[PDB]
């Protein structure tokens, strides 16, 4: 299908910093991608982004009753929605399941790569640090990154590039919200 | 226990 | 510090429309167009709280009124086509005849428009599959995720493939146990 496309894509949000102490709320509106118009909370009114959001911007100002229910919805719209969803989205703390494995750079030699397997976990925000003989290590480390799985989990490889010399004990420690203290997984040779 | 809407207006004109 | 964002859009000529509540990059809830519902991310989210439907097909025929504005405005420019970074992942380590799910992550296109299928040595898998809405992105393009559960095995290979509007031909992502 070679036929052109147009795309509307509004975004309501709202930001939120300690809780519902401090609220932000941007109504924004992009056209192909662009942003065009939008209303900043911090600003009071809307301003045109580009040229083609300027009769939107003039228009909306002019209405005293779209200007009131915009400056209104940091509380009406923001933190209400926060207080509606907050016993299953602020709270949520799912556990991460904490697995350590050896693996293989490529399939031409021994094992030469730790992989520390740290999945299901909620929120996003997680530590993870490879410890031998008690020790930090801190060169030698690749990582997939943070992925999110879409589900409301995350997941996490933290590898270390070593060559495993026999009676070296290597520690997986993980800090995350859902625990007190760290999480720790040994791996002996 | 209901979320709210932010309602959509209408661009000019 | 967190994010709640109501995520809606329209496009045309495809008569498209979608309408949905973000929470930090997770989707809450998104309201099918095709019937009249609001469909929960999880099971869980239903029991705790609650949204009528009906807000947002208001909304999306709004949107749809404001596109044609729009499109007319900008004299028919139309949207530039953003081909999908495409990656297979499964949701944790796979162990063999250990039930995994393997997830099909659709990332950085414009427009909202894609035909995933997953194949399993070479051929589609039409059922047991589940999808997400298109989710938003800081640079306002689209995020997708496409699932299959599936039993492990060194005898069955997995494949997704992808196909956008501004790729010139259909992107395939591996997965098989090692
Ligand atoms: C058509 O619309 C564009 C806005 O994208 C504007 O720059 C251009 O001047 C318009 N053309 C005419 C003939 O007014
Ligand atoms: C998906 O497949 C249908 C039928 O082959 C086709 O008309 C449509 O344009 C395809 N969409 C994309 C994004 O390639």
């Amino acid at each position: 299908d070679t036929r052109p496309r147009f795309l509307w894509q509004p975004k309501r949000e709202c930001h939120f910093f300690n809780g519902t102490e401090r609220v932000r709320f941007l109504d924004r509106y992009f056209y192909n991608q662009e942003e065009s118009v939008r209303f900043d909370s911090d600003v009071g009114e809307f301003r045109a982004v580009t040229e083609l959001g300027r009769p939107d911007a003039e228009y909306w100002n002019s209405q005293k009753d779209i200007l009131e229910q915009a400056r209104a919805a940091v509380d009406t719209y923001c933190r209400h929605n926060y207080g509606v969803g907050e016993s299953f989205t602020v709270q949520r703390r799912v556990q991460p399941k904490v697995t350590v494995y050896p693996s293989k750079t490529q399939p031409l030699q021994h094992h030469n790569l730790l992989v520390c397997s740290v999945s299901g976990f909620y929120p996003g925000s997680i530590e993870v640090r490879w410890f031998l003989n008690g020790q930090e290590e801190k060169a030698g480390m690749v990582s997939t990154g943070l992925i999110q799985n879409g589900d409301w989990t995350f997941q996490t490889l933290v590898m270390l590039e070593t060559v495993p010399r026999s009676g070296e004990v290597y520690t997986c420690q993980v800090e995350h919200p859902s625990v007190t203290s760290p999480l720790t997984v040994e791996w002996r040779a | 226990r209901f979320y709210k809407t932010l309602r959509a207006e209408q661009a000019s004109q | 510090e967190h994010v709640i964002i109501q995520a809606e859009f329209y496009l045309n000529p495809d008569q498209s429309g979608e309408f949905m509540f973000d929470f930090d990059g997770d989707e809450i809830f998104h309201v099918d167009m095709a019937k009249k519902e609001t469909v929960w991310r999880l099971e869980e989210f239903g029991r705790f709280a609650s949204f009528e439907a009906q807000g947002a097909l208001a909304n999306i025929a709004v949107d749809k009124a404001n596109l044609e504005i729009m499109t007319k405005r900008s004299n028919y420019t139309p949207i530039t086509n953003v081909p999908p970074e495409v990656t297979v992942l499964t949701n944790s380590p796979v162990e063999l005849r250990e039930p995994n799910v393997l997830i099909c992550f659709i990332d950085k296109f414009t427009p909202p428009v894609v035909n995933v299928t997953w194949l399993r040595n070479g051929k589609p898998v039409t059922t047991g599959v589940s999808e997400t809405v298109f989710l938003p992105r800081e640079d306002h393009l689209f995020r997708k995720f496409h699932y299959l559960p599936f039993l492990p095995s060194t005898e069955d290979v997995y494949d997704c493939r992808v196909e956008h509007w501004g790729l010139d031909e259909p992107l395939l992502k591996h997965w098989e146990f090692d």
